[PDB]
């Protein structure tokens, strides 16, 4: 009948349009890379959000939600802040970011363990084991601190340190201690060893010291985001 | 049945001693479950002490006991064991056992959150001279 | 006090639900039996039905 | 004379081997990764579609030769040669801009720059491979009214209109190889780049890979201007120029459904599985 | 004196086993092993839904059969004509992080959440076209995970705060709140009339509460793992349960206790989505295993296979009359599945 034929027609149109609006935000999405800022209380993720709140004019009950522009790259940085403390539920709705930025205090020398299995949760998840880790040991000049005014001893809490050397593959900062070394590295090592001992060939950790200027912590993050995405772009193009 | 987990073994020793903890458990199949070891100091969090696999094959401890505890994992009796060895005060807490919350799986997510459901009462295990 | 209320609340709620008239589950057995039979036929899912009828052919 | 014509005979006769093991291979782990509800992706449809091309296209030149060896007397029919022209015509045109599909797609996923347009190409590279398609139907449609017009007035008056018409043929599908080429190295180079972008940021297989490829664009680049320049200079040819003219067209079918064997991760698996069988 | 407490507390849960316990005489699978089997029943894909952008975590069918709505992370409530495999409507969301949708009774709302712990109620019949945040009822300290409207005004949220509630749309604020989970909320179901509904919880049980009054009637308990997936039977007497598990479980509101665990050796992955057909006796679960098994309440027998996903099943309801069942996935995909004959 010719008032149903009509109607359908109408639906028709509803559909184009609705298709229209559909591809051009698929385009946008597709653009958007979406990070996931996760770390503990003592972590320097606060100081990270507070900072990127105005540097990058982020929009803002506790997903801190910013989307932002960087060498013509979209980014959509968020950190879950308004839930509790159980992570096993509301983490499985990321399972297709692009990255986790994990930020670990790296100067607690007591709360080291608690970000380890923390990295370990996210490594071993079966929903998260696509996704690559950015590991952000930040409060690096704490830790300098720490190990070179003595004090407290990181082989009181991890016994390893006693069996331990800097690798081979050492870049430290011109000017500073070995021993301040021999710490940041064997923190570094003792995460890289968490995440390789464990499924590899489809998520890669990237190991960072945070340094003062925040500039180069960017930098890092948007060299190891193209990284993820070179090489998620192997896997689709079956060359890998 | 309702799940549950019922330490024991708790009690007062002096430093360098040994203790024995029992997490007695019900409700659920034992075999398949990462199941954990978890304390709470004084004036502290939660914090994980040890970790053993469905079959033992992989166990890790805290490093503060590293050399000073051991875990064993009876399926049969569905019972995990934390051996305590060489006490000192800094081990005074009390002593809750936690499961993994899914099994036949490896990531141990929410163990040490506030609340918990898989996991006991507890028991104190002092260490007081 | 916050355990003490946590546990009242708790072994209220076990109060209650000890005041909870139960019946066998061979009663609960019948009814899911009955109710099953009684509109299996009107089930398009169990008893597929006709194509002719069927919108999302 | 016949040296050179037996010598080229037998490369014919490996390039047919070769091809078909290639082709036929591929579009058969494309099959039976269909048949029994396996992953299908994008690439590995282009990769079926350019196989099942490419093996038409083998086999198209075998039994040209076959014509031109087992029965010497088809061959100058005067009609068979225009009918064979076309369709291989028509099956090369498809199979070399599928190729270039394919290498637009690993250039528009896997590269990374920062110039607009080609952000602007990156995310909707289907748009960008059918758009291509498309837009070489022109390039199809005015190879094939020159290959008429060509035929046509040879017969209106043929080795030196074959040297021409293989010329003209040879620039067809150097164009798009050349776009090919210009792709695979804008490719790499982002690759290196990134490669060391990474090794500053501190962060073997896939270089063995690499080198294996870069030896074919450039065996091929002195390979294809040698059958160029010789036919378009060179007059030592004339039946000689049919089993040469043989011998490039099926060099390209052959040694890059080879390339994109060592390519394919679902591909080399396979291969290394049927060399384990094989011993 | 918490140990006197703690000992009234095992008591009293002692003294409920042992009632449930002589109210337990024979179990559901003996007077069901007479029960003739439905046998093997094929469905196939006769619509596939496609346009989400992102992984789908929920769905919820109108009252009319026809009407759908889907939430997917990339922040879309695309509402599906399932008869004419057409969209109605598209909502762009605040937040894109959805864990819930509901489609009201009356067909004039529909409903959101997610970890921006707002639920976001939508009008699709204003005065004017578009769609158009209505409400949003905040409060809830936690991520919303179900959300079912009880009538066109009510609307009931589970959230991972350990805490359900009942809100009223025109004042906003939560009119009942139900405490008493340990853990965080999942999911919610509504009884064919509308005076209970049960939510099970992330501390392995499940509890029935009444909306009027706001006390957990009874706690319903047996899974080994947390309790991601629940539904009532039609009959408004049982519901069925999801757990990871790997083990669907029927509950009867009167016997109160286990009747029978829907388990098989191969499954190992866990229950997404539960939910009962009109006749109650096919219970359809998807899992984490990319394809949904549907299973004989009657018997624990697994029915058929619903392959055809790719990734994980996150929901699966059937329409009112039952005609056909749509089950989404993280696949960016919903389909319909119809009975053949
Ligand atoms: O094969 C072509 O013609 C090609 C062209 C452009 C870009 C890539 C191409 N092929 C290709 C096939 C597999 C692996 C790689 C490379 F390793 F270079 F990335 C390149």
């Amino acid at each position: 009948t010719e008032d149903q034929r009509n109607e359908e027609k109408a639906q028709r149109e509803a559909n184009k349009k609705i298709e229209k609006q559909l591809q051009k935000d698929k385009q946008v999405y597709r653009a958007t890379h979406r990070l996931l800022l996760l770390g503990a209380d003592n972590s320097g993720k606060s100081t990270i959000v507070k900072q990127m709140r105005i540097l990058h004019g982020g929009s803002g009950s506790g997903i801190f939600e910013t989307k932002f522009q960087v060498d013509k790259v979209n980014f959509h940085m968020f950190d879950v802040g308004g839930q509790r403390d159980e992570r096993r539920k509301w983490i499985q709705c990321f399972n297709d970011v692009t990255a986790i930025i994990f930020v670990v205090d790296s100067s607690d020398y007591n709360r080291l363990q608690e970000a380890l299995n923390d990295f370990k949760s996210i490594w071993n998840n079966r929903w998260l084991r696509t996704i690559s880790v950015i590991l952000f040991l930040n409060k690096q000049d704490l830790l300098a601190e720490k190990v070179l005014a003595g004090k407290s001893k990181i082989e009181d809490y991890f016994p390893e340190f006693a069996r331990y050397t800097t690798p081979e593959d050492a870049t430290p900062e011109p000017g500073e201690d070995p021993r301040v070394t021999r710490a940041k590295y064997f923190i570094r090592d003792e995460f890289l060893r968490i995440s390789t001992a464990s499924g590899d060939g489809r998520h890669y950790c990237y190991p960072h010291f945070t340094c003062a200027v925040d500039t180069q912590n960017v930098k890092f993050v948007f060299d190891a985001v193209t990284d993820i995405i070179i090489k998620e772009n192997l896997k689709d193009c079956g060359l890998f | 049945m309702q799940v549950q987990l019922q330490e024991s073994g708790g009690g007062l020793v002096q430093p360098g001693g040994s203790l024995r903890l029992s997490c007695a458990a019900s409700g659920f199949t034992f075999s398949n479950y990462k199941m954990n070891w978890v304390r709470q100091a004084p004036g502290k969090g939660l914090e994980w002490v040890s970790d053993i696999s469905q079959s033992g094959a992989s166990i890790s401890y805290t490093g503060s006991v590293k050399g000073r505890f051991t875990i064993s994992r009876d399926n049969a009796k569905n019972t995990l064991y934390l051996q305590m060895n060489s006490l000192k005060p800094e081990d005074t807490a009390v002593y809750y056992c936690a499961r993994c919350p899914a099994p036949f799986t490896r990531d141990c997510f929410d163990v040490t959150s506030t609340t918990y459901a898989y996991r006991g009462q507890g028991t104190q295990v002092t260490v007081s001279s | 006090t916050a355990s003490i209320a946590q546990a009242r609340k708790l072994v209220e709620q076990l109060k209650m639900e000890a005041n909870i008239d139960r019946i066998k589950v061979s009663k609960a057995a019948a009814d899911l039996m009955a109710y099953c039979e009684a509109h299996a036929k009107e089930d398009p899912l169990l008893t597929p039905v006709p194509a002719s009828e069927n919108p999302f052919r | 004379g016949g040296v050179i014509k037996s010598i080229f005979t037998f490369v014919l006769i490996v390039e047919f081997i070769i091809g078909n093991l290639g082709n036929s291979f591929i579009a058969l782990v494309n099959c039976i990764d269909w048949v029994k509800g396996r992953k299908i992706s994008s690439v590995d449809r282009i990769l079926t579609a350019l196989a099942i091309s490419r093996i038409s296209l083998v086999w198209l030149i075998f039994g040209s030769w076959c014509v031109s060896v087992f029965f010497p007397a088809l061959f100058a029919t005067e009609k068979m040669f225009r009918m064979l022209t076309n369709i291989w015509t028509v099956i090369n045109h498809f199979s070399v801009w599928l190729a270039t599909g394919l290498g637009t797609f690993y250039f528009l996923k896997i590269a990374n720059f920062s110039n607009s347009i080609f952000l602007y190409l990156k995310w909707r590279v289907k748009k960008v491979v059918l758009v291509l398609l498309l837009v070489t139907s022109v390039f199809l449609f005015l190879n094939i009214a020159l290959i008429n017009i060509h035929i046509n007035a040879s017969i209106n008056g043929f080795t030196r209109f074959s040297s021409l018409i293989v010329l003209t043929s040879t620039v067809f599908i150097f164009i798009p190889f050349t776009l090919s080429l210009a792709m695979f190295l804008l490719l790499i180079f982002s690759m290196w780049k990134h490669r060391k972008k990474m090794q500053h940021t501190v962060k073997t297989k896939a270089h063995r890979g690499v080198k294996s490829v870069i030896t074919f664009f450039l065996l091929y680049a002195i390979f294809s201007l040698s059958f160029f320049i010789s036919v378009w200079t060179s007059e030592r040819l004339e039946e000689n120029l049919i089993i040469l003219s043989q011998v490039m067209g099926m060099a390209y079918p052959s040694c890059h459904s080879c390339v994109l064997i060592l390519g394919n991760k679902k591909l080399r698996q396979a291969s290394l599985s049927v060399l384990l069988w094989l011993r | 004196e918490l140990d006197q407490l703690r000992q009234e507390a095992e008591q009293l849960k002692n003294q409920i086993r042992d009632a449930r316990k002589a109210c337990a005489d024979a179990t559901l699978s003996q007077i069901t092993n007479n029960i003739d089997p439905v046998g093997r029943i094929q469905m196939r894909t006769r619509r596939t839904l496609r346009g989400h952008l992102a992984k789908i975590y929920a769905m919820h069918w109108g009252t009319d059969s026809r009407l759908l709505v889907s939430a997917s992370q990339d922040g879309k409530l695309i509402i599906w004509d399932s008869y004419t495999t057409n969209k109605v409507h598209a909502i762009p969301l605040r937040s894109s992080w959805v864990m819930t949708c509901a489609y009201a009774p009356s067909g004039n709302y529909v409903a959101c959440g997610g970890l921006d712990n707002i639920c976001s109620i939508y009008n699709l019949k204003t005065r004017e076209g578009n769609v158009r945040v209505s409400r949003e009822l905040a409060g809830h300290t936690g991520y919303l995970s179900c959300c079912r409207f009880l009538d066109d005004n009510q609307i009931v949220t589970s959230s991972g705060d350990t805490t359900c509630a009942l809100w009223d749309i025109e004042t906003g604020q939560q009119t009942t709140t139900f405490t008493g989970h340990t853990g965080d909320v999942m999911s919610l179901s509504l009884a064919p009339d509308t005076r209970l509904f049960v939510s099970g919880a992330c501390d392995a049980s499940a509890k029935l509460w009444d909306v009027r009054e706001g006390m957990c009637r009874q706690t319903f308990t047996g899974h080994e793992s947390d309790i991601n997936a629940i539904c009532f039977f039609p009959n408004g007497n049982a519901f069925a349960t999801g757990s990871d598990d790997a083990t669907c479980r029927l509950f009867d509101l009167r016997a109160d206790q286990e009747l029978m665990t829907y388990s098989h050796d191969n499954i190992i992955c866990g229950i997404t989505s539960v939910s009962f057909s009109k006749s109650g006796r096919l219970l359809l679960a998807g899992y984490d295993d990319f394809n949904c098994n549907v299973w004989d309440a009657l018997k624990a027998d697994r029915a058929g296979v619903l392959a055809g996903h790719d990734n994980r099943v996150s929901c699966l309801g059937v329409t009112d009359d039952g005609m056909a069942v749509a089950t989404g996935s993280w696949d960016s995909f919903l389909k319909i599945w119809n009975g053949s004959s």
